[PDB]
Order: structure tokens, then C-alpha cells, then sequence
């Protein structure tokens, strides 16, 4: 039905290489692989055509390519560089190229390439409680989640009232602020608000909570360090009601 | 080649405006589709010829000659904010050329101006201070902070079920102890309140 | 106007 | 009577990976256009001498569809040879005929839609446009994937649409050079042979198209009658002869262009 | 599939008229064949071959041509090379049928 693409994130040093895989349902012959960064529109690196690879796309040979099965095709990057760091789409087609078919794109992997595993670091989230001048003033409070010092830019902010996932009253920034915008490699920051009514959070009986998903090293990276591994982990801060 | 038109677009609350794709050659098709808030693509339309509808958008292909293609955007809402793209299949090796891009900007309408900064504590410890400028009109921008240890993030809307004025907000904080919140008015803003 | 193939063989 | 087919061939190359596609066009059993591959520039060629009404939006939409198809068969080729696990060093042909016929009025009468790999049928769309017909156990494995996809529904559109929308505009385009009939000319040369007999022939040069009928009536109703074999210039030619001992007879002459049969000895 | 083959002229027999000899082959497959135009056993250099075309039944078929003056002295043949026979077959012109 879709085109299924996995992993969500990817995060490899300069150096070491690269898995990137896709898979569809449907009986697709042609399948690509293309390229966005950000603010940039997706370039196609290569596409297949039933184990028929046409690398006309990428004219410096930086990408590698394998299509075992009409469902599977994947990616491979040989040896990671900065300038590999972008979001990587998959698609497919009905006919042939020649055809006028409909292309379906995958959700995408996006892929940081780091200059070494000791900048990677987790966010800490923390909630703020609303100013109680906002209260009298208005009769709605702003609860802010600040996720800070985490690196690089994998993180998903959601907004959690009562164990359930909220969204009415949630924004969140589009884009982090570097804590260094002079020099590379500087962990980011990023800001999210909640607005509710004043009597919701009057209420000590209801539980906010702020959400971060991080997406850092796996389980085969290794990690020489007296500091806590940056993995794949959640962090998270909560607030109860005040009055 | 694909030239998308215009590059950037902002438009006021309920504003129609329409998007164009103008190909130099020939096209046996086109797409329309969307940037996600993560950095993928959303497929909106396809068209192979005709005219699409799905809501506030309609897309057309209804060029005899096959040159352009449009798409149609009836009573812009903030949940419309972002970037667009337009991909015509070329019907040679390659088969999609992308266009570079639309970014949508829809500002909403302030029923009531409440400008005011505001001092939040810490529920943790309470030592660090993070002060927020909510509520102002689409017209006044905010500006990055002049400071290493001092961090101001840009605008951004919020919608409540129960119908708000669209609260318009700028959180903004310091590492650097004995800060003053009134002294973050580096941009042009209205005087109206501080807490203080 | 030739004819378009989807699936092949 | 009106029909338009597009008959597809793809034959194999010893070693190499590209195979050479040809597909070429009819109207009214009258070729119109034809593709190659292994021709200098491959691209879609006039050439009937009426099709200079099109412009260069139409040869340049055709080639892109020719280069698609082109590619379908190369995989269709290699993913047949798989099938019967045939040795993977000699030439294989594949073939299609797909097109649909009219009649007198304009309207849909009869789709057609076939496959063939090597000379032996292989799969075809049956009559309802929603089952298919295939020969053998491999192509059984075709006919599943075909199904499973819904392939019928795409082609049911095509000799629906497209093919008759596009036979309309061919048949308005050059109707002076399509309806151009010729009456045969007959002579009969004798020919003595052994035990006192003579061998008749009634011949007939000069007719388009080749659909005739040579019957030989002897007092209103053994008999060596050949295939029809075309002129060259643009005409048919066919003959027949009968062995009888030795006293004149007659051979009705049966064309659609002729309203009375024309039949004439010596 | 044997292909099958009829040498006759284009232009009723009549010696002195420009006339072109036709060399017919129907019902064959592999579209793989060699045609070859002979006249008193010497090959003709020029022969003008058509493109490759097939009838309703998947059987390929194909018409060759040369120019060729009319006598009643030289003898006209048709040798066609196929995978299907074991030996290049040829049939000999006859203007009587």
C-alpha cells in the first residue's frame, strides 16, 4: 500500500559506513533513491528497474545500491562524510520510468554523520510552571519544556496531559537554536509551550508532562566513557497541579 | 526543466492564493506534495490530467499543451504553514524533476492584543529563569539575542479547542544569573505590560 | 497512440 | 470494416543484455509507423505517406512510450527464460498483439489483447476484459501476478479509450488514401501436359486489399489453389489452377470493391 | 517453423520491360533468416530487403526484391539460409506460374 522505510533516524561517524533500507507491498517495478537536504528540493542519486541499476544519477559514484527482491532495495554508504548528512527518500512507480504512473515517497530516514561519538549528548528536559501574573491577567496558563544540550538535532517533542498524548494548545519550535552559532558541532536547544485554562491547572489532581524522544548510539556502537551513553532514550520532566 | 513560482508566499488568515508550476518541455503528469514537519514529503496530489480537489486545495493539469500546473489554496489556515513542492514526471530516464520550492506562511487573525512578558521559575531545585513574551500581533517579528549565554527562540502560534485569540509566542531564557527580563527588547516591540 | 505495459511477465 | 493493431516483437541477442524491440502499427491492415532498436537514432518513423499531419509532440511522446515498452519486454524476456529454465546462451523471441477492431459504424466491437513466447501462445485477455487464458503451467504464474495487480482494468481502459479515441483521428486524417480499391485483371494461359490433359489457370493481377476468393465452378457446382502474394508497388496478385484431361470453364472471381463477379475465359 | 517460398515477377512475364523478380517467404520462426537473390548461380550483388513483419498467427513473413531484365536464357533461383532446415534451400523462377 506505502512504502516502508526504516530505520527513522540514523546516526554514523565520519569514516564508518552506512545501511539504509526500503520495502513496498505493492508489485512496484521501479524503485529510486533520492537525496534532501535541508531547504534543498531531493535529487535523485539512482533507480532501479526490476535488479536493473541505472546510477546515470551521481555522477561521482558516492552512493552504493542493491536490489535483492521486487519489495527490497537498499542504500550503502561506504565511508561517511560530512557532506552525507541529509534525509533519504525512497519511491516507487507502477510501469517504467517512461511510464506516467504515480510516484509514492517513503517517510524518510534522517542521517547525521558526527566527526566522533564523544559530541553525541542527551537532552535535558525541564517544564516551567506558569507566572501567576499570567493567571490574573488571562484566564489561561502557559506551562514551557525546555530540552537542552542535546546533539544532533534527533528529538521529538510531545506533550503528555493525563497519560495521554496531547496536541490542542501545543507548540513547539520548527527549528533549534545553537547554544555556539559561531562554531560546528555545538549542541542545540529547543523550546515547546502547553496552554490550558486557568482551572485546569489549578487542579493538583492533573499530571503534565513533557516528552522528549532522543535517537542516538545503539547497542553495537561502542562506548569508552566515564559519562552516561547517549543511546536511544526518552527523557522526560512532569509538573502537578498548583494553586 | 520545473520552475516553481512564486518562493516564498505569506498570507493573512482566510487569504485565496494560488501556486504555479511552469515546465519548459512537455510533462505526461504531475505532483503536488508537501514537506513534513520532520523534512520528508507528503504526497498531496497526482495528476495525470484534469482537476483534483481535497478540501481548502485543488490542483490542476488541465493544459491541452501540457506546460503548467497549478494549485489552489481557498481560506488559508495556520495549519497550512509550510514548504511545497511541485514534480512533473518527464516521461524519460529519471522520471521525476523537482521545482524548488513554495514556503507558506499563514498569519492568524488576533481577535484581542495582549502584549506581556512573563517570569517563569523552576519546578526543580528553582534556580534557572525563563521569561516569555506571549500574546502580540502577526506584524511585530522578534530578533536573536546579542549574548553567548542569553537564548531567544522565534514566534510561533498556538490553537485551543475552546477557541483562543491565537496565542503569538517567544520563549526566551539565560544562563547568566541577575538578568533583567525587561532589557530583551532588542526588536521592535509595543509597549503595552511587564510584570516586573 | 502505442499501448503502455504495467506488470511484467 | 475498420481495425487498428499494434504488433510488438522482441527478440533476444546472444550474449548482450539489450534485445532489439520493433513495434509496428496498423490501420486497416495498412502500416502507419514503425520503431527499432537497433537502428542509428531509434525513434518513431513515418511511414505511410499521409502521416506528415503530425507535429513533433507526437513522435517525441511515442518514442518515450517506445523506450518504456522497450525496457518491459528486455525484463519480461529474462524473467521468462527463468520460468522454463532455459539455457542462458541462445536467442528467444517474444511477441504481442494488442489493437481492437471497429467495423462499419464507429464503436467498440471486439478488444484484443495476446502473447506469445516463441511462435507458441502464451497468455491473452479473454473477450470480458477481467480473465485471462494462458497455455501453460509458466504462464499460469503470469496470469496470478496479472490478477493479483488487477492488470485487466488498465488494458480494458486503453482498448476502450485511447485506441479507439486515436483510430478516429487516423481514419478523418487520411480517409482518400485509405479507401482506394483496384478491379483484378484476369487472363488464363494453357498448358499441355501427359495422357492428352491441359492445365487451366485463371489469373489475378491488380487488387487491394488481398482479401479475395477464387472458386472454380463447373456447371454450378483436387482444386490447387496458393496463398496470395503481394506485387511489391503497392497491389496483390494470386492465381489457381486445376488438372483436368481433355471443352471451356469459368472461375468466379469473389472482391468486396466488385459489385458483380467478374469471371471471363482466355 | 519451415518457411515457405515463391519466386514470381512482379510485371506479367514479357522480355524487354523493366521488370523486378519477388522472392516471398511466409510461416517461419525464429524472424532469423538469411535471403539470397541468385541469377545463372551467381548472387546479385544489390537485392532491396524489406523490414520485418509478422501475421496473426506469430508466424514472421518478409518480401525481397532485385532488379532483373527478362530473357528466356538466364535462370533465376532463391536461396534462404534458416535454423529450422539442415540445408539452404532454393526454389528456381518460373514464369509460368
Amino acid at each position: 500500500t506505502t512504502v516502508k522505510q526504516n530505520p527513522r533516524y540514523k546516526l554514523a561517524r565520519v569514516g564508518k559506513p552506512v545501511n539504509l533500507i526500503c520495502s513496498q507491498t505493492m508489485n512496484h517495478d521501479t524503485m529510486y533513491w533520492y537525496q534532501k537536504k535541508p531547504n534543498q528540493a531531493p535529487k535523485l542519486l539512482l533507480f532501479y528497474y526490476d535488479k536493473i541499476l541505472n546510477r546515470e544519477a551521481d555522477t561521482f559514484e558516492k552512493f552504493q545500491s542493491s536490489r535483492p527482491n521486487n519489495s527490497f532495495c537498499s542504500l550503502y554508504i561506504g565511508s561517511a562524510g560530512l557532506e552525507y548528512s541529509a534525509m533519504y527518500l525512497c519511491a516507487s512507480s507502477r510501469g517504467t520510468i517512461h511510464s506516467n504512473t504515480e510516484v509514492f515517497f517513503g517517510k524518510g530516514t534522517r542521517l547525521t554523520v558526527v566527526e566522533d561519538l564523544k559530541n553525541v549528548f542527551p537532552p535535558e528536559v525541564a517544564v516551567f510552571e506558569p507566572s501567576e501574573a499570567e493567571i490574573s491577567h488571562t484566564q489561561k496558563a502557559t506551562l514551557v519544556c525546555l530540552a537542552t544540550g542535546f546533539y544532533p538535532d534527533h528529538v521529538e517533542l510531545s506533550w503528555w496531559v493525563n497519560g495521554k498524548e496531547v496536541h490542542s494548545g501545543v507548540c513547539t519550535d520548527p527549528q533549534p537554536l545553537k547554544e555556539q552559532p559561531a562554531l560546528n558541532d555545538s549542541r542545540y536547544a529547543l523550546s515547546s509551550r502547553l496552554r490550558v485554562s486557568a482551572t485546569f491547572w489549578q487542579n493538583p489532581r492533573n499530571h503534565f508532562r513533557c516528552q522528549v524522544q532522543f535517537y542516538g548510539l545503539s547497542e553495537n556502537d561502542e562506548w569508552t566513557q566515564d559519562r552516561a551513553k547517549p543511546v536511544t532514550q526518552i527523557v522526560s520532566a512532569e509538573a502537578w497541579g498548583r494553586a | 526543466q520545473v520552475e516553481q513560482s512564486p518562493s516564498a508566499l505569506s498570507l493573512h488568515e482566510g487569504t485565496d492564493s494560488a501556486l504555479r508550476c511552469n515546465f519548459t518541455t512537455t510533462m505526461r503528469s504531475v505532483q503536488w506534495f508537501r514537506q513534513n514537519s520532520r523534512g520528508s514529503l507528503i504526497s498531496l496530489f497526482y495528476l495525470a490530467s484534469g482537476t483534483k480537489e481535497n478540501g481548502r486545495l485543488k490542483s490542476a493539469f488541465d493544459s491541452k499543451e501540457r506546460r503548467y500546473s497549478t494549485l489552489h489554496i481557498r481560506d488559508a489556515q495556520l495549519e497550512d504553514s509550510g514548504t511545497y513542492f511541485c514534480a512533473a514526471v518527464t516521461g524519460n530516464t529519471g522520471k521525476l524533476i523537482f521545482g524548488l520550492g513554495t514556503t507558506l506562511q499563514v498569519q492568524p487573525n488576533i481577535q484581542n492584543p495582549d502584549p506581556a512578558v512573563y517570569q517563569l521559575r523552576d519546578s526543580k531545585s528553582s534556580d534557572k529563569s525563563v521569561c516569555l513574551f506571549t500574546d502580540f500581533d502577526s506584524q511585530t517579528n522578534v530578533s536573536q539575542s546579542k549574548d553567548s549565554d542569553v537564548y531567544i527562540t522565534d514566534k510561533c502560534v498556538l490553537d485551543m479547542r475552546s477557541m483562543d485569540f491565537k496565542s503569538n509566542s517567544a520563549v526566551a531564557w539565560s544562563n547568566k544569573s541577575d538578568f533583567a527580563c525587561a532589557n530583551a527588547f532588542n526588536n521592535s516591540i509595543i509597549p503595552e505590560d511587564t510584570f516586573f | 497512440a502505442s499501448n503502455e505495459n504495467m506488470e511484467t511477465m | 470494416p475498420h481495425s487498428m493493431r499494434y504488433f510488438e516483437t522482441a527478440v533476444s541477442r546472444p550474449g548482450l543484455e539489450e534485445p532489439r524491440y520493433i513495434s509496428v502499427g496498423y490501420v486497416d491492415n495498412k502500416e502507419f509507423v514503425r520503431f527499432d532498436s537497433d537502428a542509428e537514432n531509434p525513434r518513431y518513423e513515418p511511414r505511410a505517406p499521409w502521416m506528415e499531419q503530425e507535429g513533433p509532440e507526437y513522435w517525441e511522446r511515442e518514442t518515450q512510450k517506445a523506450k518504456g515498452q522497450e525496457q518491459w519486454f528486455r525484463v519480461s524476456l529474462r524473467n521468462l527464460l527463468g520460468y522454463y529454465n532455459q539455457s542462458a546462451g541462445g536467442s528467444h523471441t517474444l511477441q504481442q498483439m494488442s489493437g481492437c477492431d471497429l467495423g462499419s459504424d464507429w464503436r467498440l466491437l471486439r478488444g484484443y489483447l495476446q502473447f506469445a513466447y516463441e511462435g507458441r501462445d502464451y497468455i491473452a485477455l479473454n473477450e470480458d476484459l477481467k480473465t485471462w487464458t494462458a497455455a501453460d503451467m509458466a504462464a499460469q504464474i503470469t496470469r496470478r501476478k496479472w490478477e493479483q495487480s488487477g492488470a485487466a482494468e488498465h488494458y480494458k481502459a486503453y482498448l476502450e479509450g485511447e485506441c479507439v479515441e486515436w483510430l478516429h483521428r487516423y481514419l478523418k486524417n487520411g480517409n482518400a488514401t485509405l479507401l482506394r480499391t483496384d478491379s483484378p485483371k484476369a487472363h488464363v494461359t494453357h498448358h499441355p501436359r501427359s495422357k492428352g490433359e491441359v492445365t487451366l489457370r485463371c489469373w489475378a493481377l491488380g487488387f487491394y486489399p488481398a482479401d479475395i476468393t477464387l472458386t472454380w465452378q463447373l456447371n454450378g457446382e483436387d482444386m490447387e489453389l496458393v496463398e496470395t502474394r503481394p506485387a511489391g508497388d503497392g497491389t496483390f496478385q494470386k492465381w489457381a489452377s486445376v488438372v483436368v484431361p481433355l471443352q471451356n470453364y469459368t472461375c468466379r472471381v469473389y472482391h468486396e470493391g466488385l459489385p458483380e463477379p467478374l469471371t471471363l475465359r482466355w | 517453423k519451415t518457411p515457405q517460398i515463391q519466386v514470381y515477377s512482379r510485371h506479367p512475364p514479357e522480355n524487354g520491360k523493366p521488370n523486378i523478380l519477388n522472392c516471398y517467404v511466409t510461416q517461419f520462426h525464429p524472424p532469423h533468416i538469411e535471403i539470397q537473390m541468385l541469377k545463372n548461380g551467381k548472387k546479385i550483388p544489390k537485392v532491396e530487403m524489406s523490414d520485418m513483419s509478422f501475421s496473426k498467427d506469430w508466424s514472421f513473413y518478409i518480401l525481397a526484391h532485385t532488379e532483373f531484365t527478362p530473357t528466356e536464357t538466364d535462370t533465376y533461383a532463391c536461396r534462404v539460409k534458416h535454423a529450422s532446415m539442415a540445408e539452404p534451400k532454393t526454389v528456381y523462377w518460373d514464369r509460368d506460374m
